[PDB]
């Protein structure tokens, strides 16, 4: 932690599926060559960046490991190599006012298959384009909602890991999330290992105060990272 | 206390259901050369689709029944053909094509007359697990315009096809049908993922009809009503 | 050289048998199965954790389906104004429908255990004031007024101590009324200046550890 | 006397089910099994088995199709040029279709495993010279010049010391992009007077025994 | 670690194939008499040559099973006989001839309507064990003309003639066909061969094309190309 | 109640197959073995004569 900075550490933190994110062993990783353990210097606390949180806003997501391809050391070490795996701990922090109200549904969900319209009757084969399905640090914002936008309910995503964040209790959420994966180790550009979710349910209010606009801070960093080709 | 065996995943999975009908008319544009493949997917069934995709990783063996008769439901005394092709293995072209012949393929040979062939088909996918998910593309290179097609699909969850004849070599004297039936065992599921709430639109890709959204479940007048 | 007599039932194939039968590839050894996370087991696995409960039914905002997701609670109420009420069978239309409970009991016949649902308030810091839960066991209407639903099974729930409560379902079978959920203004909605009127409640519903489905059935969902 | 029922697959005959049969000659007793050298047990003792590597491809000179065993490495160079090159998947055409292994893979679907590529240089005692060979593992072209290869995993090779150099390849799997060796100059190829200006290299091919094949089909050469 | 029991001889070898088409007409020049001998070999089922051909000498039982069937795939209610004849033993000549009843080489008599007849054949070699390949003469003598055709053949080898039959004593009312299909068991391997790598020309000569060669595998522009 | 499949081979029959079969007469008892001399046991005991 290059800059740890103090939130109170609570049991906020919520473990994947009871499992805490660990190296691959050489027994279950099925290699013989040394894989790449890339120390402290790639587990630093990456910060996105800020969204602003207003009331027409729907939500907006990530995807695991595509928010990071591109943004530092981290990046080029997954670019470069060939096969990847790593953790995460996700920190989602929401700062804003006590007279502010609103509720988010920080949510992680595996293998998020984006589902676009295919027509207002269905009128296409299509399939979304690559800005949408991988967005990378910015991040992409919802369009239909209810639908997670894979004709899927909203209504359940809590089975999948997730923390409330309720702005009269807390400002923040703390998930860690496992390498959850068919194989052991995956390419890093091309299959999107998870995606961040997070959604306003209890919508965004106020009076006309003098903020209208709530930020959303994503501070994330990797957890048990791993790599194996070289170039 | 009670009994918890019934909430399995093989309670939930474990049973045959109708995933292939097979039309071979002696007249038609269905089925012309006489033989037909049929790639394997636990669709057919249609309700399987929503049932399975509860989760995301999933792993099972399959049992396979052939149920065969003509479209009145008469047994007739024909001796037909079923052959399996593996992934990778290439499929036939056409009813005198080597394939048949190619005992890499495991192929069973009943009677019509014979009870129904029953055969059960390992996992098949190279990978640990099929996914009914796969969000990311299967290729590892390119960034082009249509590039999106391939999107979504993970061709690892390939389990073979099956061939079926007559056998040859002239052409039937009986108009034949054949049914093929489909059942799980020792099912193993992973990630679980909320049920599809919408109407579904093609295979393999879960898009939907964004401007027809139907709500999960049914509404009521008012939120004092009964 | 083995006395054997076929009884009734050969050459029968039905749909459910669960017997063995030739391997299309013996030899062949699958891939083997690494370990993954979250591997589910049973079913009542799913069934007991929390999910959102669709309260408020409102179709028309196709627009604004989310809606449907929350209570609105606001000052321009009143003691003892209805707020909402819901009945406590899942696998019946419809707010349990929204459930992945109520949707896993679509593919099973019977059932019978305990459920709880957890309220939880989704309003500014500053904003107080207490609300009835009432639950009404099947047999026996509605309570009339808020009075007569003191005396059945209830909560007060603050907004000055909890945020979140959670209400325990004692217990619901599948012999064919319902029971009945009923959420009451037990005070005024107090706000300060610059503080919202209006505030949203959102209701996650679940299972416990004594629940049991009995039997399959399948449901009605499209394919291509 | 005995209760059975015929269930479903009976009378069928599936092409490889692995059953027992009426013997057509019982008190027939075969000829003895006598011991016999170089008995093979397993195809995986084959696949371990160096084999010559056909790197150099030139087919239409039917006459002359033994120059495909070879690689040319001559005077005519000067350094970074890239000598050759051939990708790292045995069970796909072409270099490796000459490999025992390559062609074993042939009548097979899948498989994974470790391979290790030993060169042997087939030059004069008088000749020097060094060579880099250079793996390039899947995604990522091959490198642009001999500094950017370099950075990856790579072999200094001199015919100083060592006549016979090999490449271990670390892993190859068939989850159907191949991975890249490629040889380059290091520097010139040194020669007095009176010494060939032209050399060949000789490759040679196998997997260890981390090596394994997974589910079989059959190949293309007819008969009659 | 993973597993090496596919990559084994039993697995490798062990599947039932096409080795033998058999018609039986009511008319037509191919089959006149209304009786066939079939000569065993490993060939037939053509990509079972070169498999065979990776060892020098080898050792094995085998399995027969005889699917019998009309052109058009009906089943008729004929009784055929299926008669084995060993090595050494006289082939029948003509459908009356007494070696259909020389009871010292087994037969086998099944109805069309039963399932395949299937049976067990032995190693018939008087060696220890099989040869693909002999680097000489099998008799013990001579040198002039052309004995050249005799070089290479392995008489040993010999694991006798199914002959299939009707049976008599009039011809048959049904058009018929039989397709026989062999499976190795047991097998044991011995001295390891380079796999073939041109067109076969022959049976029992591993004779090629000398203008007409081939390369092992497919080529490419250059030695520096992808 | 006991699932039985039938296997290709079934109501073949093969000239020397070696199995038993139901016998015409049980509780009927032969004229039993007494010794006669020069009982050959095997056909080799010819060649060697």
């Amino acid at each position: 932690g290059n800059s740890t900075i103090t939130t109170q550490e609570a049991a906020n933190i919520i473990v994947g599926y009871g499992e805490w994110p660990s190296y691959c062993s050489d027994s279950d990783a099925t290699a013989v060559d040394k894989p790449t353990r890339p120390d402290v210097s790639v587990n630093r606390f990456y910060t996105l960046d800020t969204k602003l949180w207003e009331k027409s806003s729907k939500g907006w997501y990530w995807k695991f490991p595509d928010v990071l391809t591109e943004t530092g050391v981290f990046g080029q070490n997954a670019q470069f190599h060939y096969l990847y795996r790593s953790g995460f701990c996700i920190h989602v922090q929401c700062n804003a006012s006590k007279f502010h109200q609103g509720a988010l549904l920080v949510a992680v969900l595996p293998e998020y298959v984006i589902g676009t319209v295919a027509g207002g009757t269905g009128t296409e084969d299509s399939h979304p384009p690559y800005k949408q399905t991988q967005p990378g640090a910015d991040g992409f914002e919802l369009q239909h909602p209810y639908v997670l936008d894979a004709g899927i309910p909203i209504s359940q995503l809590t089975v999948c890991p997730h923390q409330w964040i309720n702005l009269r209790t807390n400002n923040c959420a703390t998930i860690i999330v496992p390498y959850i994966n068919a194989l052991p180790f995956d390419s890093a550009l091309n299959h999107c290992n998870f995606g961040l979710l997070v959604v306003p349910i209890s919508p965004l209010d106020y009076d006309q105060g003098a903020t209208p606009v709530i930020p959303i801070t994503i501070t994330l960093a990797p957890m048990c990272s791993e790599f194996a080709g070289l170039r | 206390s009670h009994s918890t065996a019934e909430t399995t995943l093989d309670s939930f999975f474990s049973r045959a259901g109708l995933v292939g009908e097979i039309d071979l008319p002696l007249e038609g544009t269905t089925n012309p050369n006489g033989y037909a493949n049929w790639d394997i997917d636990i669709t057919g069934y249609a309700q399987m689709r929503r049932k399975v995709e509860l989760f995301t990783y999933m792993r099972f063996d399959a049992e396979f029944t052939f149920v065969a008769c003509t479209p009145t439901g008469e047994v007739v005394p024909q001796l037909l053909q079923y052959m399996f092709v593996p992934p990778g293995a290439p499929k036939p072209d056409s009813r005198e094509s080597l394939a048949w012949q190619t005992a890499t393929n495991p192929s069973v040979f009943v009677k019509l007359s014979d009870p129904p062939a029953q055969v059960s088909v390992p996992f098949m996918s190279p990978a640990s697990a099929y996914q009914w998910f796969y969000d990311g593309y299967p290729t590892f290179g390119e960034h082009k315009q249509e590039k999106d097609l391939e999107y979504g699909a993970c061709p690892n969850n390939m389990m073979g096809t099956f061939s079926v004849r007559t056998v040859g070599t002239s052409k039937s004297k009986y108009p034949l049908v054949v049914r093929i039936y489909m059942r799980m065992k020792h099912v193993r599921a992973w990630i679980p993922r909320p049920m599809r709430n919408q109407n579904y639109l093609f295979k393999a890709n879960p898009n939907y009809a964004g401007n027809s959204i139907k709500p999960t479940g049914a509404s009521r007048t008012a939120i004092t009503t009964l | 050289g083995f006395p054997t007599e076929l009884k009734p039932g050969t050459n029968q194939f039905l749909t459910t048998d669960d017997g063995v039968s030739a391997p299309i590839l013996p030899n062949f050894h699958p891939t083997p199965c690494i370990h993954i996370p979250g591997e589910v087991r049973n079913l009542l696995e799913l069934c007991q954790v929390e999910t959102i409960l669709e309260v408020n039914n409102v179709p028309t905002n196709a627009t604004s389906l989310m809606e449907r997701l929350r209570f609105p609670v606001s000052a321009q109420a009143g003691k003892g104004e209805l707020c909402a009420v819901f009945r406590a069978d899942p696998g019946r239309s419809g707010p349990w429908q929204s459930t992945l409970l109520g949707q896993l009991c679509g593919y099973y016949t019977q059932w019978s255990g305990s459920l709880e649902v957890t309220f939880m308030f989704t309003g500014s810091f500053m904003a107080t004031g207490k609300m009835l839960i009432a639950y009404t066991p099947p047999g026996g209407p509605l309570p009339k007024d808020r009075a007569t639903a003191m005396l059945g099974t209830h909560v007060i729930w603050d907004f000055g101590l909890q945020s979140s409560v959670t209400l325990v379902i004692p217990w619901i079978s599948n012999t064919h009324t319902t029971g009945l959920v009923s959420i009451w203004y037990q005070t005024n909605y107090v706000v300060p200046i610059g503080a919202p009127n209006t505030a949203y409640i959102i209701a996650l519903a679940a299972a416990q550890k004594n629940f049991t489905m009995q039997l399959c059935k399948d449901a009605s969902d499209i394919l291509q």
